[PDB]
C-alpha cells in the first residue's frame, strides 16, 4: 500500500469475476470478450446485464 | 413495486425469511439500470 496505492486510487491493478469456466491450475486469461451474465445474448461494447 | 419509497434518513429496514428468493424475476418484471454487488457475483447470488 505503501508504494503502489494512489491518494486518488490505483486503480491500475485489474482481476477478473466473469468467466464460463473457472481458471485451470498454470495458467492465465488476459482475455477480456464481453461476458454474459443475462438470458439474453450480449454483444458489441456492452450489454445489458 | 411500493407506491413509494422512504426518506435517506428514515431509510426503511425490512427482513426476508421463511421464503424462497429469485432475483431473475425481480429485475425480468421492472426494467432498471443501477447493480453493483461486493461479495457475490450476480449470477451465483441465485444459489447460495
Ligand atoms: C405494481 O402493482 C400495481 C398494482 O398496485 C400493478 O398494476 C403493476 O402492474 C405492478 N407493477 C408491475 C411492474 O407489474
Amino acid at each position: 500500500n505503501k508504494l503502489d496505492s494512489k491518494v486518488g486510487g490505483n486503480y491500475n491493478y485489474l482481476y477478473r469475476l466473469f468467466r464460463k469456466s473457472n481458471l485451470k491450475p498454470f495458467e492465465r486469461d488476459i482475455s477480456t470478450e464481453i461476458y454474459q451474465a443475462g438470458n439474453k445474448p450480449c454483444n458489441g461494447v456492452a450489454g445489458f446485464n | 413495486n411500493a407506491t413509494r419509497f422512504a426518506s435517506v434518513y428514515a431509510w426503511n429496514r425490512k427482513r426476508i425469511s421463511n421464503c424462497v428468493a429469485d432475483y431473475s424475476v425481480l429485475y425480468n418484471f421492472a426494467p432498471f439500470f443501477a447493480f453493483k454487488c461486493y461479495g457475490v457475483s450476480p449470477t451465483k447470488l441465485n444459489d447460495l
